[PDB]
């Protein structure tokens, strides 16, 4: 008689990389690294917050475009290409800096300035860039400082915020650039201004610097903003003559949240814990080929095309 | 390869062999039978469960974002943020195709070890009743029907039973 | 395992085995004896120092600090750094298991392997004056005393003495 | 009745669970830990000249705040910071901070180094604070000089101040600019003329001015001595020209050697030997791995995310 | 070793043997031959050429220059670059170290099988009409004139030819 | 009495050491190295357009030093800068000196612009310094030009220009602040009046105070000149006020930066180079140095790692 032992094996045999030989027809093998990527952000089982046009920046100053995102609570961020938080143009000192500051936040809570003027100061000074209501209006946690009477020289002010709270809060200011001396002069005075902002773990000096730049949305001029973090029990100073831009509410930063910047849409049918600008990766796989670039709990990045995992033994044909 | 029982002295697998992965092709009066085995083809599969259980998983560390997608930060940061990009990717690039290559040349042998395993269990079990071919097949010198045949493939066989018949066949 | 004798053929170990890994139990008429492989035993104990000289060590790179644990960082660089640190700490996690996962399926197929290997050393040296058991034993058809036992753990069984007394009581 | 001989392998009854590529859940005769979870709770320093600062704080060595008085020289290996530290007795900060605390933390050691800085009839050169408190009375920062007008009001009459490096090693340089809280202020001390404080050596050059500004009392004082440094390097020389405003040095430093550098709340024990540290303490441990922190100095063993990973040392555990 | 082969029951290699790897030294009544077999000696030769493929090559990744040689940079991010290296080497040194220490350990026991899987064909081979030596050996039981060594060697060796003649001489 | 047949394996009599996981003196028939430890000396430039700039420091090119004449502008795929390079002629620094200086060591080319500036005669742009060593005679940096007043003490003009940016890409423009070692010298320069410096564009602003005070001399002079960089984007102003550059600057595509002090061979092809020449070596580990530039094997704290070729050397 006669009886063997033989194994199984197949027909269309499937190839895969081994320490000896680059060929290795198996029977079974399965992909390790993920190639196939999605353009839709996953936001199911997460209090998300879409900011769409505005910036991260907007929300502390309240430009017209982030009205709706002044205040909140959230676990992830969303920012597109081209959100504009300016109405007036320029920059502001140290911008990175505060932008990923406010990504890595999971909300904003305002608190109240407190800060009254003399009879003599109007509040309430506008621009025409920044729109609210149809008309003309002006950044809705600021307050543009201008003496009544145009030609008079702007006086000497001294005003404080105090951080009553337990936690930290993120006051923001800025100060006026103008181009042009005719219009400077009656709006502040004919003097060269002092600003003097100062605390107990910040302090600087200012000058409105006048230079010759082309116009941006009608106006030669230009502003900029400067901002620090006021301690528990510890209070801010701000001396001025004219220039200052003062805030009506200082932000606090609450919990942790993640930062997310893509111009992807939103699908809250899907989950999914692993983003980049071009959407979301939903794959239970280690490896992926799709970006660099990534947040949140990702597969590593790997320069491969293909990896193979043989599910199977040596595939012998005949 | 490493055991030599598969692409080894079995010439080849069987494309007709399917619900196992091992088993047996019996011949005897009766006629040719085949038949699987599950001890062996289930320690094989068990194994490769085990490997894609710890492979398919990622690490559970939250990464923020140190690159703005919008902004082009300082030139010189983001040549260090570069720099260690391009070297971390490396790293799991390297370790990504090593990983893969020594479990693909574990999981190849592993098999084979299985096949090697089986092929012996049944050879000590036969003791002096049987002989190697050199193909994985064991001639018997005795005769044996379907019961006897799968007395083989259980393990349950008695050599004892068919000893005396079988020694004197051998020695002719 | 990989090599069939531990967890296998051989289906468990001794509890009473406490002078070596390996060894000998027989039994013939002066009764019954205990005894361990010292050489097959070592072979295992010295791979695994090997593995133990090599796996406990740390570099003796030198690092400093770049995290002040009582001063607020830069918020930009404190990013990178926590991005770089948590990256690395991604890769050494990864490395530390695939080492061990490695290792640990080593130190073992590497201890069935030392087994297999007395089992085949012995089996060759009684040559035809005994029989696989299938159970990790060999049936001796000769009368072997106590210094005949002696004889085969001392690698000293000159088989040609026992094996006319032997073919004939294999036959019949 | 066959002479039987059978081959086997030890076992325990009590065996131990490792991981292995195939399974989680395999016993094993024998098992040994790869990462640490145990630290002392101390600083292990036997065979080191260490140096404990305690509530000095680095910086504070080279400007030279009383808390610092028993650290303005000496040689180490060894040199730990703790939390809380002074350097700024009179409110202030120092451009470059991180930067020069973690360059001193580098060092093995200080010299201290005479400017011989000589000032004008009308200059007052023994300025000093209440914020600084040293030998019962008011005092000022032991390596610096407060200028100011001896004729209150007067304005500060102009100077040049020039240190050369005479040594054959780059020296450490360091001033203040103070920013008063009010014109009358200013006024009292460098008087109405503009302020401008000029620095300059051949790898060096900077100008600074004076802020006048209303701002908190910090150690009850509203003006401010923000601190900038420099190296000078061997032969070069560094120039002030000033009008009011600079503390001056009276001493430069070198930084000597290099040096371990510790930020941690653990006591001293010079009987134990470590060269793995942390916020926490020691870790005296051979093992390759560790999850006590990721922030530590010294030949370390690598930060895991991982409680525990077993190593067989021995077979398959088959029991009776 | 792992297979029990190399270092193992076989006590040395041959300094002799120059035309292969693996081969034979065969002894009959005309004298003594030696042949190396090329299946076994190309089957490791190819296994190690594709380790040299995978193991020796660089990532096609442009590494630009983050530090100046021929000038200073900032202290702290200076600190930053120095500690990544120091780090990312850190990897690299044990990296490397285990991959080369891994396959040294896979060359040697794949080296020790494909001899093991040789001494194994021939003992199918040869079948009843040898007996195993216990030094890599077998004890040919009939007349071998150098066309049958060079039949085993070809692995065109019929057993049932010499089988009648060798169960006469091992019986005795 | 009966005949043999006998299996075994080769062997040499010179085996070499190499590491397994078990075993530190682990003895084979053969192994090969793995790290690189022997260099060359040269760099090798095949098939790679380089331009080795020798005393000119790169700044200094775009800047217009006249060591840098010979490398005023070019196209290449390869720059190497060297020991002891000349930035500035006149003594002074560059804001963001290693930042820039990278920008010209990624980009793989430059080409200058005519900017079109034109001026009256109270103001002599064309202010020539002994320092900066031309043909014999005195110069100045080819493409800027000084602000200074025709006749010592005069009030300086408060003239105003601006450069149209009318190309595809990104131009680079750099201008020179002067910092006098002294009022006396101010004086003569600038005039006695106090006076600022500023820039505008869509993207870019920012003040520059001149810093006067004395300092020590180097080449010869103890005053310092300190020049400011900024892009300008296409169909952009770049308009500055100031109480001088004829010519911007543009990169050119992307280029591999050495910074080596060995000699350039005629006949040599490599892809990584470090301070002490090029690593040509095939294998995968290295250790030569931890920086190095473009392809190259990964650094290791290792004098050698042997890789084991063949098997188990044991001879009888
Ligand atoms: C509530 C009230 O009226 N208090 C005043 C009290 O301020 C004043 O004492 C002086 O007040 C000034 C300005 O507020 C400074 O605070 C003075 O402090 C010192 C200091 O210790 O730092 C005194 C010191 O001798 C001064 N030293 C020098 C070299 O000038 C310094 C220094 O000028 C300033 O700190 C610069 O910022 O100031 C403090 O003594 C007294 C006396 O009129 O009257 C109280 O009623
Ligand atoms: C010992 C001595 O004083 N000998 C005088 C010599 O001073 C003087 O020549 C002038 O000396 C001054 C002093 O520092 C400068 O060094 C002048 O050098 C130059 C320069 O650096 O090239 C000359 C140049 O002519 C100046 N620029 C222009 C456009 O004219 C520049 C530049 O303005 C400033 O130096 C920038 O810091 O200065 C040098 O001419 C002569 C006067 O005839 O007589 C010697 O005997
Ligand atoms: C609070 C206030 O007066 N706001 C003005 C604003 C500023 O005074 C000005 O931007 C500061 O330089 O100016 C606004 O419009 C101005 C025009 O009226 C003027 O003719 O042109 C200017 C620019 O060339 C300037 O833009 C503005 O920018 O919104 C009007 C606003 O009420
Ligand atoms: C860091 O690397 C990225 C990707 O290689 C660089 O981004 C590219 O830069 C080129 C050349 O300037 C641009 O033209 C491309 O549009 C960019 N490509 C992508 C995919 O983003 C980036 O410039 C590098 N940054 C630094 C500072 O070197
Ligand atoms: C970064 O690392 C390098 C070397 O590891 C340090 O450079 C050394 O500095 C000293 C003096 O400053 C020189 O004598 C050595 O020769 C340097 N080594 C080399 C190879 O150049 C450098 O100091 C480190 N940087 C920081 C910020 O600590
Ligand atoms: C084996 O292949 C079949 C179909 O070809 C597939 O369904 C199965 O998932 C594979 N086994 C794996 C990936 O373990
Ligand atoms: C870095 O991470 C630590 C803890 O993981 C956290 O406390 C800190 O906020 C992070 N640093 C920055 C600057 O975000
Ligand atoms: C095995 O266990 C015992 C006690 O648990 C110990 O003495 C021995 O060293 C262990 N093996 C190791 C740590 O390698
Ligand atoms: C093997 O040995 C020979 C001669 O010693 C040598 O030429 C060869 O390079 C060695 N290694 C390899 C991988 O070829
Ligand atoms: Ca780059
Ligand atoms: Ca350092």
């Amino acid at each position: 008689d006669k009886i063997c032992l033989g194994h199984h094996a197949v027909a269309n045999g499937t190839i895969v990389k081994t320490l000896t030989n680059e060929q290795e027809e198996v029977t079974n093998a399965t992909e390790t690294v993920e190639s196939t990527s999605l353009n839709r952000l996953c936001m199911k089982g997460r209090n998300h917050k879409d900011l769409g046009n505005c910036h991260p920046i907007g929300m502390l100053i309240g430009t017209p475009a982030c009205d709706l995102h002044l205040t909140g609570t959230w676990d992830t961020l969303i920012e597109r290409k081209n959100a504009i938080a300016y109405c007036y143009p320029g920059a502001t000192v140290n911008e990175e800096a505060l932008r990923q500051k406010i990504m890595e936040s999971g909300g904003i809570s305002k608190i109240n300035t407190g800060f009254t003027y003399g009879s003599s100061i109007n509040s309430a000074g506008t621009t025409k860039a920044c729109m609210r209501n149809g008309g003309n209006s002006f950044y809705a946690e600021l307050k543009w400082l201008v003496s009544k009477n145009k030609g008079q020289n702007f006086p000497q002010t001294t005003n404080t915020y105090r951080n009553a709270d337990t936690a930290e809060h993120l006051i923001m200011w800025g100060i006026h650039h103008p181009s042009s001396t005719q219009e400077k002069n009656d709006l502040y005075g004919t003097q060269s201004l002092s600003i003097s902002v100062g605390s107990s773990t910040y302090k600087n000096n200012f000058v409105p610097v006048v230079g010759a730049r082309p116009q941006v949305n009608g106006q030669s001029g230009r502003i900029d903003f400067h901002w620090t973090l006021v301690q528990p029990g510890d209070k801010i100073t701000f001396s001025h003559n004219g220039g200052l831009i003062a805030p009506s509410r200082v932000s606090k930063l609450i919990g942790r949240g993640l930062g997310i910047q893509s111009e992807a849409p939103i699908d809250n049918s899907c989950e999914s814990k692993c983003f980049w600008r071009g959407g979301s990766i939903n794959t239970r796989l280690p490896f992926q080929n799709l970006s660099p670039r990534t947040v949140g709990q990702c597969p590593k990045y790997v320069n491969k095309k293909s990896l193979m995992l043989a599910t199977g033994m040596r595939n012998v044909p005949e | 390869g490493l055991f030599g029982a598969i692409a080894g002295f079995i010439e080849n697998g069987w494309e007709g062999m399917v619900d196992g992965w091992y088993g047996f092709r019996h011949q005897n009066a009766q006629g040719t039978g085949q038949a699987a085995d599950y001890k062996s083809t289930q320690a094989a599969i068990d194994q490769i469960t085990g490997k894609l259980n710890r492979i398919i998983k990622k690490t559970n560390t939250e990464f923020e974002s140190i690159e703005s997608e919008f902004s082009e930060i300082d030139h010189q940061i983001g040549n260090v943020i570069n720099w260690t990009k391009d070297s971390i990717t490396d790293i799991w690039t390297y370790q990504a195709e090593l990983l893969v290559a020594m479990e693909n040349q574990h999981t190849i042998d592993m098999a084979d070890s299985e096949m090697l395993n089986l092929y012996e269990r049944v050879r000590k079990q036969l003791r002096q009743n049987a002989e190697e071919d050199g193909k994985g097949c064991f001639e018997i010198y005795h005769a044996c029907d379907d019961s006897c045949m799968e007395s083989i493939r259980n393990n349950t066989y008695d050599h004892s039973q068919y000893r005396e018949e079988a020694l004197l066949n051998r020695l002719n």
